[PDB]
DNA sequence: GCAGACACTACGAGTACATA
DNA sequence: TTTTTATGTACTCGTAGTGTCTGC
């Protein structure tokens, strides 16, 4: 900045006035906050018997049913809507779930399985190599573990872990680590 | 007093209000809009309402008309990233030699596939805010990214109070009466106008459309009232047969509605919902869901609908 | 050892047939499609001195394209492969040979029952017209004493009735009558001239294209007719 | 003869397509509104919809343009993507006609979800060019049209006649089918055939004409064609008498006889048992037979399914 | 007279009928096809039947042959919406310089994922109806959307009358004799051929397939007849295990009779009617009828049979 | 005996390569050899409700004895874009050496492959002159009816008494040869006979248990007692851990048809008799209403709730 | 019958108006956009010797570019279009006449309400300035004695009041006052000098451009103004 | 007369929907 | 108070690669 004066502009003004569209793209990606949802305002109405009209709100049978399926008191209604409610309207689905699900303040955290990304990768590798289903692959993994041939088999299969395969293994970019984990597999 | 555009032949397009005072809005919304027009400068506004025909585009143009702004009306679906990089920058950076505030109206900007462009727009707002303002209108507010919603004054149309609704409906009755008088439509019974207003609320566009449709013979008398207060797709015969547990009439009615099974089942559930006990609501939705789930599976469809009728007639507890 | 850019451009074409390739000691490379509908071979200049199986050939060639042309390629001490060039060094995992589909045996193509030739310009015109006329199969036959290639759109012409394109390749001189059908999807060859050897016996047969860089053999379609 | 004939078409329902509103067989209120529109000289934005096919939505959409003498552009709705709207449709709506006619865009079958975004681009379009051009949409599923577009158009629901309207429409369709048979060379040896064809496929007039063409393979509509149309596959005396006697073994023997044409058998059986049983037994008969018919396409052994139905009925019916 | 495709080695594909007269069809349906051919123009047709191997594809190709039509055969599972925009529109818009009718055969067009494509067809079939007609063949008519069914002549196969069935079985026996003559198979007992025809009706494809199967020795003696009648032996082991309430043997016998579940439930009802006390007949019919009517939605057949065995062993009283 | 030294799993290392090497019932082996003698191969569905009898092995052996260019496809991998792509390219193109081409689709009833089967409907008639399909299935009802019409359905097994004793003899001899080849010592031939008897006719499970015991080098008590694939679900049912069962439902939501039967089998031993009957009722109703359920995860979760609440473990 | 490059360029320019064309035997070709915005007619040197409708004119011109310039176009024995080259032959489909939107008869333009002339240089400058200032609409009007073309950008200027470009053609000795708005998208003609005729009768109107080889009729915008 | 400009296509990302 | 099932199909947007013609 040769001109040592200037009130100085923000990054957006510098990007736009200069018409450097890469700086404009970065400034726009600055606002790339993502993932907005208000499904739990609907579920609360189902749980707390609040008044709530879905004639103007977005509805999700999968999200509503999976949220209500976290507590056994609602499992009868979720089961019924999972059997005979698939061909119902979203309004009808919501109406039934309000009429049937018993009242209760039950909000909590969903039950999610925490997986060994390395073990998932090993099972997927064994299923790809031997063209078997998932449980057959797990049985192969058990047999190769209790035989000591697993380091040998993993060594023979280390070349099969392409960078697209790791996308199927796990979306966490820390997948790079497993990559090195598989590079050092001897 | 009323705004008439002789270029338009469609009634709802011919009588589009041109001023904030002419629009039929909630009291607080109209007060805020009058304040905006009085203070002389227009902020960044987002007018949204999922219910169509409440007045978003009308109010945007009326704000621009009251402020006497240099308005650039743009179809939101055409406001792609190149439009922001080009025409919007060209309009923002152009010098104004008349003191008119520059305002960009982006009508119906709630497309998800434009999110990226919207992000660019946000950055645009941080560079040319001192030169122009933006009035977005939308139906799905979730189609507008969160930074845009946060940077603007978000006004939710079609969300009135009960007294607001009474006042708006009286104003709409008066406006339809003035439209009839301008159009040469004789009003023999104001109950027709009242029924139209109450039936098509809060969609005013659809209200004026219904007025144009039912005012075909030029007179609004008791016949048009009976036509408006009617339901041409009413299912009442099936509902009354179920209420009476009339097996003969249900057996006769099964083939009448068996042709459009999906639509009839939907409408029948929708109608029974409001006329039965809560536990009857549970049972009705279970019965209807099962019967519809086995639609393509059953052999005789008319028999399947008669089976549904028997189930409902036996298990329903009408309030 | 380094891979000259002609070797790299050849391997990029060999990746179009098989996603991986097995390189064995010698100045000769080959690959075949996993379904066995096309096979390729090529005598290459750069000497291959150690056997190495590459499962991901396109990613390997992307690694190659980045770090110069005089890149020294070898196998690493641990067991993988190494690519060193002045400024950098990259390690690539060496896959087990059983993880890559290899043709195992160099197919000795029999003495051709029909021979012809096709210039690079003729093949380019044929590919352009096929991209234009939606042509997906070709039929090499004998028409009025010359050897012709007729291009058909098998989608809108399931029986190959209406000839959409025709090309002449010279006289035949022989005494046999044939109609070798070839699906255009099985021709992954790079532009150039090609000596075309069509062989058939009973129910078996093949079409070999000897080019200026590599030889591509392709399998005939099911309902090909000949009288050899 | 006041019946339009597309000489270029061989399919019956395409050959005999009405070209004016008066020729169209419509409910009273709908035809009245269409005559009113054609009388007003200008066409607003319209949406003709019905879950039932073959009610006349496309026919009336073309006939409105014909009567008003409007410069029409008939577009396949499924090709009406957003770039098509941004291109030819905008140019057509903004430009004027060389002869001063009103321009109308007919978007036939516009009720796909994949076009919703395109429909979104439309909701400003329809307000920008409403002075010069209008849009007439055809739909089967109204929910395939976004609610703003419904708000912008006059929505007209086909296939919703009154009882007297339905009687009159069936009379008119019978007369039209008789005139069409006269033109085509189909001898009508029994008018009951035409009446049953009209009543059977109502309100699908396209299916009506198509089935008229189907059952006229022998050039005549005699009594055999009537038995085929109404599905008269005989009597169910053995089953009924064995149910009344509670002859379980006879019913086990009779199941495979009627296992073949299950839908006809179950319908006829319901119709016959309805009259020969006590009112208390009527509800239970409908329950049993409805469950059995509902689970048909799932039952692995249809003969065993019919045996199960027979046993239930023989045990639970009270034969008056 | 019999049509032979020498390129085919599978017997059911070698002798595919090429004309309508060669087909074995009900009287009225064959008459309809002959009328369509005699008129010279083919309409939009939907040949359907849930029973495979009734001749829908055969009759489509035979109609196109007898009319001498420019036919485009298409696997319906590939007829996506771009396949209609491209190949189908190119085929239909191409002219007919020789006066032949253009017909598109969409074979097996009943996948749900094609619905949108089918929707794109309902205007297509009306734009090109002058020169191009469509012949859809399906197993599940519910996979065809209602507008397409409205635009077509729907013809349901595999649903003949008793006289039609008698005549079709006669013709099928004679055709099988001709096929065994051509193929070199010795028929030492015509009752074997009659048994094949009466067993596999109306799936003629499976009739010819089982003819190929049992003619492995080249001759059809009376020993093959006991193998064709499909009696599959008796079921004394399961009945005794049910009487003894021996759960382990019932679990062991579940996968055995999971081979042909339909035949097994039939034989089970037929036999166990005699071995349970009269007081248990209604309950046993409830159990067996439910287990049979819920089979098409049972994921695990062996588990379904185990469940049936447990119910019977727990609730039945034996004589 | 056929051996593949490149393989490290015994069931992949010692897989029979011919029909004769397979240990099958007399009638089944005779029909297979007649089919191979016929010269060509039609579309065939090998069905075996009882596992481990060798439908994959018999399919590969058919391809080997008829000398066919075989492409082996796992059913779960046989998605529709794979059928449109490589499979079409294989079936429409002739082989270099004039062999008949054959596609082997293993366990085609396992997953959401119904659209692939409805696609295969026309695929099988479009290329029948050059390519045949061999589908293997444990539950024949998983194969759509048009494919069953287009294929010859061969149901496996159900051996006679003489067949059973001869097959057990052959399996004992094969186990002895495999032990001699792998270097494993047989302390008692009665133990090998008892293993073959215990796991009959699940030969694959026998070879799998042998491969599990392989690390020792001898054969002693491989019949064990203690020392599963559903251990997590079983333990969480015993503990009445509703949250862990809810978390486990999506894991086995993959192959419900297999999991539900495996669950019934594993529960049968560990619970009281009246609870055996009750488990069969609950699991059977759940399996019965599976075809209606839209999300198998929730269906499996409800099954878990019911079982956990009603089981009286021993 | 060959196709001189002038004829092929004219056919390309016509293809920009309608994806397909219906050309009949003679030396006269015509086309009209499907949305009825522009119409074109022209005489050309090469002689059409058989009636045929092309569904995809652009692809036809592409395959024409794919062969020698002296290629021979004829009617094939099957009834399609046979393009004979040296060694190759291309068969292009003949479309059904009903499947191509074409004018029924050459529409005779009425007697003009105003007449002027546009030099090719002025037209080229107008097009290049339209690329520059991004003007999307024009208005032919009168400016104190002369006839002028005003160029507006309707995106940023919706009322057509801010004139971005201005061109002066000839003078107007009449007494009428008019303002014919034309959308730039409908200017589908090739460069050249054009006598510009303008016709208007109340609600009806059109603008014709007469060139030495082709005539182009263009529809005016709905909100044009005139007093004829 | 050849860089550059203009247009066209191929592909990744995001969204949406039906059915299981 | 929390928050996403697999497969197949369809659409739109942005951008980068790519081919091809042309202006001082
Ligand atoms: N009949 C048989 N004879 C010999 N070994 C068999 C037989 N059946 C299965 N096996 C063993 O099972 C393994 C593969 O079994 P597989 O064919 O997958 O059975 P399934 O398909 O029923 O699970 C092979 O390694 C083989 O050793
Ligand atoms: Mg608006
Ligand atoms: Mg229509
Ligand atoms: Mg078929
Ligand atoms: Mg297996």
């Amino acid at each position: 900045s040769l001109f040592k004066d200037d009130i100085q502009l923000n990054e957006h003004q510098v990007a736009w006035y200069s018409k450097d569209w890469t700086a404009v793209q970065s400034a726009a990606d600055s606002f790339k906050e993502k993932a907005e949802n208000e499904f739990f305002e609907i579920i609360g109405a189902i749980n707390n018997k609040t008044k709530c009209s879905i004639a103007q709100k977005d509805y999700s049978k999968f999200m509503v049913e999976n949220a209500l399926s976290q507590f056994p008191e609602c499992m009868p209604a979720v089961y019924a809507m999972n059997l005979i409610g698939s061909g119902l309207s979203d309004e009808a689905h919501f109406n039934y779930l309000m009429a049937a699900v018993p009242r209760g303040k039950r909000y909590g955290k969903w039950a999610k399985l925490v997986e060994d990304s390395t073990e998932v990768l090993i099972i997927k590798l064994l299923a790809k190599r031997y063209q078997v289903n998932t449980n057959d692959a797990i049985n192969y993994k058990s047999i190769l573990t209790k035989n000591g041939k697993l380091p040998l088999v993993l060594k023979e299969l280390k070349g099969l872990v392409t960078d697209d395969f790791l996308k199927e293994v796990t979306k966490n970019v820390k997948e790079q680590k497993q990559l090195k984990k598989l590079a050092l597999e001897w | 007093m009323i705004t008439v555009n002789e270029k338009e032949h469609i009634l709802e397009q011919k009588y589009r209000p041109s001023t904030i005072d002419e629009c039929i809005l909630p009291a607080f919304d109209k007060e805020t809009f009058k304040s905006i027009t009085s203070k002389g400068k227009i902020p960044h506004i987002i007018l949204h309402s999922p219910s169509p025909g409440t007045g978003k585009t009308t109010v945007a143009k009326a704000l621009c008309h009251d402020v006497n702004a240099d308005m650039m009306f743009v179809n939101g679906s055409d406001c792609k990233i190149d439009f922001v990089r080009g025409p919007l920058t060209n309009f923002a950076s152009a010098a104004s030699f008349d003191g008119r505030q520059k305002v960009i109206v982006i009508d119906e900007f709630d497309r998800s596939g434009l999110a990226e462009s919207q992000r660019h727009l946000r950055s645009f707002m941080e560079a040319y805010s001192s030169n122009c303002s933006i009035i977005i209108t939308a139906n799905n507010i979730d189609g507008i990214i969160k930074p845009l919603q946060s940077r603007c004054r978000v006004i939710t149309f079609g969300q009135p109070t009960d007294e607001d609704k009474i006042e708006m409906m009286k104003q709409m009755i008066r406006r339809l009466t003035e439209i009839c008088k301008h159009e040469g439509i004789a009003i023999a019974d104001m109950k027709v106008v009242a029924a139209l207003v109450k039936k098509n609320f809060p969609d005013f566009r659809k209200t004026i459309g219904e007025l144009d449709s039912y005012s075909s013979k030029g007179v609004l008398d008791a016949g048009i009232l009976s036509l408006v207060t009617n339901d041409r797709g009413a299912i009442d015969d099936v509902l009354e047969s179920l209420k009476n547990k009339d097996v003969k009439q249900l057996r006769a009615l099964a083939p009448k509605y068996a042709a459009d099974y999906s639509w009839f089942v939907g409408k029948l559930a929708e109608e029974i919902y409001s006329r039965v006990t809560p536990q009857s609501i549970i049972r009705m939705y279970e019965i209807v869901g099962e019967n519809n789930q086995y639609h393509g599976i059953a052999a005789n469809t008319e028999l399947h609908l008669a089976y549904l009728f028997i189930q409902l007639a036996c298990e329903m507890q009408w309030k | 050892m380094k891979l000259s850019k002609d070797t790299t451009a050849l391997l990029k074409n060999f990746a179009t047939i098989n996603s991986g390739i097995m390189l064995k000691s010698g100045q000769f490379i080959m690959t075949r499609a996993v379904n066995g509908t096309t096979y390729a071979e090529a005598n290459i200049s750069d000497v291959i001195d150690f056997d190495v199986a590459i499962y991901d050939l396109n990613g390997f060639l992307g690694i190659l394209s980045l770090v110069n042309d005089d890149a020294e390629i070898s196998q690493s001490e641990d067991g993988n492969i190494k690519i060193a060039d002045a400024r950098s060094t990259i390690f690539w995992p060496a896959a087990d040979p059983s993880t890559v589909v290899a043709p195992n045996k160099p197919i000795p193509f029999p003495v051709a029952s029909a021979v012809t030739e096709i210039k690079a310009e003729d093949l380019q015109q044929l590919l352009r017209v096929s991209r234009g006329l939606q042509i997906d199969t070709i039929a090499i036959t004998v028409k009025e004493g010359k050897i012709v290639i007729n291009g058909f759109n098998k989608v809108e012409d399931s029986a190959l009735t209406r000839v959409k394109y025709s090309l002449t390749l010279g006289d035949y001189d022989g005494e046999n009558t044939f109609n070798f059908i070839i699906n255009m999807a099985n021709m992954k060859m790079q532009p150039g001239n090609y000596k075309l050897l069509l062989w058939a016996k009973g129910k078996q047969g093949a079409a070999k294209f000897e080019g200026e860089h590599a030889n591509y053999v392709v399998a005939l379609e099911a309902d090909s007719t000949h009288d050899f």
